[PDB]
């Protein structure tokens, strides 16, 4: 009797927006917006992030005594800090170009700590035993594990000269410090020489330091200050330390091969053995879709961040059951 | 509807047709049932699939660390950095919102177009051998069985055969 | 026109019709006048209003101070800052210009579609009770008074009564 | 008997552009582009901007004698400088991290000037009377209102130590200066000590200054120079000044709560009591539309800047009367 | 095709017609040949020309030096700079790729629409003086000579002349 | 008799992509993407670039002996370095604010090199002849052409004082250097004065330099270092040099009017006489189209760079012969 032309309908409650009409019910649709995450900090490109425990990057690099090493990994795809990374420079002072260093260490494919200037054999003419209550471990005065405090031996502080040649076949991160006594008497008590200087040089690096002696508000019960410096020593190059005083000497340094393009995430979300191509501070997200509203600051190959709560694309047609 | 078929002169959809987007319902003395048009349905699916894939796959992604750290004497470049992220945020939010609004409209239009094309495709071959009620149907002036109905759905329908 | 009605087989508009975008002109023994179809007009107004609001409201903004100050040893980051502002300028200008061009085209097409759909809606219900002139008018084969004309506009038109 | 299908027309001369055709006359249209402004500098977030009059920010903070002091409101949403703000540092020299400071002051609540080191009681062992013809007031040689020039009393300049503890419950902006004589003789005549230094420190801030003595051109008839420094002292923290010479000491300082996200406008447009969400150097604009061609450099919640002279959206249809 | 003419009920194009985009093929006793419709072709050429010029001319930029140089203690602002260049690159690549995809679709739709509008205009004036096959041709029920063929193309075709 | 409605077709194999369907063959199409370049470095704004040959910008400014045959125009629209620009600072050390200077010289409209402190009349009591094997030319020890190495004449290095007043009616770029011997013996051997200083001052510039004597890894067989400094001397201003040693003195300086908005291109492409609105390191490109895939780094008014290999716009229709 009759044949009829028509179209599909179903029980779908899916809605989309169109330029002419809001909230149109369609038979089929797809989501273009990634609105969920797994609540975890995951491995990026198959590689776990660096976890610092109780310490921030400065505390970790300088060897703050509160940083117990789990034999920290030899590589990381990015770095995680938490609300618990408290233990920094325990001796008060400035860490120079600290943000630059954090950025340049954000990813590495190889990382090793090694003893650059062995405590026992390196300083025959100087005292190595200096400690402070400001850096304490197990209820006793102590010092950074990766640096050595050089003071005068027997009323004398001769001019020291110490060089390291980088045969590691990769960059060596060398950190050191310069101590600034509160008074002239203390300067003399420690280094003997009021005129003391510190000189550090390589092929690409040249800098001279002199003691700044001043009384200053006590921080961790210290009116003195200790400033921290670093350089990345290129493979094959040499670094030379020369000092008549105030040098807080490298003990351990770090040989490493830098990656690039990574960064630091600050989050208390738990680190897991999961894998992601895109990490956010809230958690990892799937990277398949073009847009995500989870977080603007991300690391990985990530969907573009948008404020949209809903982006839904009609595939099927108007649903009219 | 831009092409006036869906929610048009054809007022509603068929929950009865489960196997496709567009199709036919036939009633004769021999029986009744729904049949989806396979040609036009698969063509629409191919097209929409390409559209969705285009929107998703044309997006380019390289490894990027968005975050930056600045100290308390770096406020200016910190806010410059923020201006970049928020500017990109404004751009992508706006373009994504409008792209979806605009293309959802076009997708619905596409379906409306496909229905109308099918309707006129059947109407063209039937000619005056059938009566056009409205509503998307055709009353035959002759007897059409399941073999005849199948010829209409294939578009192989034979006009000169049924006279009247 | 994409749908071929406006500046199509319907060549011009009616200044005589003040109450809507689309409508009817009727002449019978009882008199004449223009009457706008409110259903198709209000839907068009709703659609266009939504489009305009979408273009305006989808724009998202935060409080921002665009300007930055740099000294004479900061030239590089000053120009970085300028590159950002200029890049945003190129993007927003291009996208705004094209968005308006493209959507104006679609808006005019939309009206063209609505007129055609209205025309075919009336033509469908009148059937052979009237003859189609081709300028968008229909010469009736029967007597249609103001009560009859309203039935056509209302979509309640009674075909079998006037079957002639 | 006939019925006709047709569409609206009117006398509207409004034109729009389409992808297929330029200059199409339509019955109705809406404007997407904000092309006008009110020629005024208005309040942002309900709060008027800081106006400095004849002075720039440096002159105001230091208390250049030509600048009207103490007149600052306790809050502002942004800062306005004019073509007439010429009065800066009247004593020639460098203002260090000046742009940073301007940025940090761009918006503030709870802003107050106070006397950190009262002139009369703070320095019994040094002369406070130092002035210069370079900073003149009322036909007499004078100095900055917020700083003090400390020189030796009776051929001697003893070691000074002065501390301020911040009990104000908000940040304290402390400014000071370091004087740089052209010659060694001038250094001795003023401060007695050739080896003189200045040290400034707090918990988070440590810096040492020494005079850099060099022959150099007269500026405002002065061959000497004076450099200006500042720091933000946190609530509860202490700042300590130690000097053997050359310190231009804080007299007045500033307590404040910094805002964020604001900036500085340079404009000669008049300030009024009006309110706006978007300020431009030419004047305020409505923020309702998505785009504006008034000015690229704005402060507020603003339409996007574009080069467009015309963006007009068709609403009604082709007008064919 | 959205409008269903091109690759629609009109199945193929004419290599034989060299003088336009749309046109006519005529067969009578006097001969046969192709003739392009100048009105619809030129309107389309004007429109597409405007579209292409719009996409090209709306792009405006200032004099800019993209490259910047940073030392090994400037890594952060170097990567900020890189984020800017790469962000602009992602935006322009995505928008350009989609702009071409979307507008190519519309251009083909535009051509499809023009053919149908032309087809229905001829069908409108011919009415029952010719029979509609469904392949895009019309068999005349009367004599159509080159003067008659031209009247159809010119839109001046006179129906009552040929009721025969 | 019959009449038919139809559409154009041809043998065109041109293909485009559409949102619904890939690789559609069309009768006509246009290219939106600039996919070619001319392989040349051309003039921007009617002006040729500066080409430095064997030298980088540092070598050119300092007058590295390998840069003598360069012929510099009075103006340039941008600067070209090549893979062959190796000849920099041949005496190892730091070039201060080097990236900034490169940026600010990237375009110039009136450039003249002139003799700021004539070699013959300026230094009667100091030796000007100092050279080094590190700056060797044609196998013989040499030195920078634009600076003079001042050492002691006979047994003494008296205090020198030299001022230059800028009468050029434009900015004058002044470069100098400060030498840092490895040991006290060398210091005494070159300048005799162990206590030596260098002082430089202008209206905007104030600095005193002292030699930093330290052993350092050898670079080009030198354990010493030489640091390079510069300033832009404003019209009418005066710059004054005073030294008891270690000054590498200005000989030639540069008067110029800085342009803006340009940059530096690194390319091995030949410079030719031709004009472009958009220059890339690969070559010049047509600026007519909106997009280009030639190179991400450009100078000029340029099409936007995209990753697209193909952007082709359908003009004609579906081609179905
Ligand atoms: C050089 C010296 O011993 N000076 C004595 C003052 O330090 C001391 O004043 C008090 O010192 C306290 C800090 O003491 C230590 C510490 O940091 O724990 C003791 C450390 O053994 C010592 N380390 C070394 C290598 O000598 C360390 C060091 O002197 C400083 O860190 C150098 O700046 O000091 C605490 O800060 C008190 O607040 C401070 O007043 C006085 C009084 O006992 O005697 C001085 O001889
Ligand atoms: C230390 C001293 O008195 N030096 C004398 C030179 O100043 C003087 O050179 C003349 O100095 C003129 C400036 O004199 C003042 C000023 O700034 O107006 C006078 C002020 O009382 C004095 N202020 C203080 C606290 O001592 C001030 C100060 O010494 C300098 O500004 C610091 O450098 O100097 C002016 O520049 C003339 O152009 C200049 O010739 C010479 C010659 O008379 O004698 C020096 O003893
Ligand atoms: C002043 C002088 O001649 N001093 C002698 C030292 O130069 C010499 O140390 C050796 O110097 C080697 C390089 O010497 C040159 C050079 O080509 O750079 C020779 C130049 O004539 C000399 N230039 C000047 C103006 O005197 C130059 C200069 O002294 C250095 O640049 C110093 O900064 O040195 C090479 O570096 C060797 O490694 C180094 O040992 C010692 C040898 O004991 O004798 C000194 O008299
Ligand atoms: C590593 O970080 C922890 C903090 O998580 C340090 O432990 C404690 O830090 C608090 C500060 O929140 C110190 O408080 C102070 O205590 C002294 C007396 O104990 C008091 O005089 C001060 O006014 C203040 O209240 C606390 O001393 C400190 N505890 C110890 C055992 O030092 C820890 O010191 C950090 N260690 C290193 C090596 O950085
Ligand atoms: C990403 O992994 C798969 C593949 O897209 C998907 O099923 C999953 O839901 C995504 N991850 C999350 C957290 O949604
Ligand atoms: C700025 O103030 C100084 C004195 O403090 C005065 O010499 C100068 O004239 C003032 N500025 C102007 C433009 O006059
Ligand atoms: C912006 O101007 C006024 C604000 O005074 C507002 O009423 C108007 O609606 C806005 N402009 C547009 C085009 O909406």
């Amino acid at each position: 009797d009759t044949i009829c032309i028509g179209y599909h309908a179903n029980n779908s409650t899916d809605t989309v927006d169109t330029v002419l009409e809001k909230n149109v019910t369609v038979t089929h649709s797809v989501n273009l917006l990634e609105d969920s995450h797994n609540g975890k900090l995951c491995k990026l490109k198959g590689i776990a992030p660096l976890q610092l425990g109780k310490c921030n990057i400065a505390g970790w690099l300088l060897g703050n005594p509160e940083c117990d090493l789990l034999l920290t990994a030899s590589s990381w795809s990015y770095i995680v800090e938490t609300s618990n990374s408290e233990n920094g420079t325990c001796y008060p002072g400035d860490f120079i170009d600290y943000e630059e260093l954090r950025e340049q260490l954000s990813s590495v494919s190889s990382f090793e700590k090694f003893e650059i200037f062995p405590k026992t054999s390196s300083w025959p003419n100087h005292e190595t035993t200096g400690v402070t209550a400001a850096c304490s471990y197990a209820g006793a005065s102590s010092f950074y594990r990766n640096l050595l405090w050089l003071t005068k031996k027997g009323s004398s502080y001769p001019k020291l000269s110490k060089s390291y040649v980088n045969n590691k076949g990769k960059e060596v991160l060398v950190l050191w410090g310069v101590h600034h006594p509160p008074t002239g008497t203390d300067q003399q008590s420690l280094y003997q020489n009021a005129d003391a200087y510190v000189s550090v040089g390589s092929s690409k690096y040249n800098r001279r330091f002199t003691p700044e002696i001043a009384a200053r508000p006590k921080v961790r019960d210290l009116a003195s200050r200790m400033n921290y410096y670093w350089t990345l020593l290129e493979p094959g190059d040499t670094i030379t330390f020369e000092a008549t005083g105030n040098l807080i000497a490298p003990w351990y340094a770090f040989a490493l091969n830098r990656g690039s393009g990574s960064g630091i995430i600050t989050s208390d979300a738990p680190v897991h053995d999961c894998n992601t191509k895109c990490q956010t501070p809230h958690g990892a997200i799937n990277s398949s879709l073009p847009f995500q509203n989870i977080h603007p600051v991300t690391i990985g190959e990530c969907p573009k961040y948008v404020r949209s709560t809903k982006l839904r694309m009609a595939t099927g047609l108007r649903n009219i059951p | 509807g831009l092409f006036g078929a869906i929610a048009g002169f054809i007022e509603g959809g068929w929950t009865g047709m489960i196997d496709g987007w567009y199709g036919y319902h036939h009633q004769n003395e021999q029986g009744s049932g729904y049949a989806a048009d396979q040609k036009s349905t698969q063509n629409a699916i191919d097209g929409i699939t390409n559209k969705v894939n285009s929107v998703i796959e044309k997006m380019n992604t390289q490894f990027t660390a968005v975050g930056k750290e600045f100290n308390n004497l770096e406020r200016r470049i910190e806010n410059l950095n923020k201006k970049v992220d928020d500017g990109f945020l404004d751009i992508w939010t706006y373009n994504a919102e409008l792209l979806v609004l605009l293309e959802n409209e076009r997708t619905l239009d596409f379906h409306d177009s496909n229905v109308r094309n099918l309707y006129e495709k059947v109407k063209s071959q039937l000619k005056n051998n059938a009566k056009e009620i409205g509503n998307g149907c055709f009353e035959f002036y002759h007897k059409c069985d399941d073999a005849c109905m199948e010829s209409v759905r294939n578009g192989t329908y034979d006009y000169p055969k049924y006279s009247e």
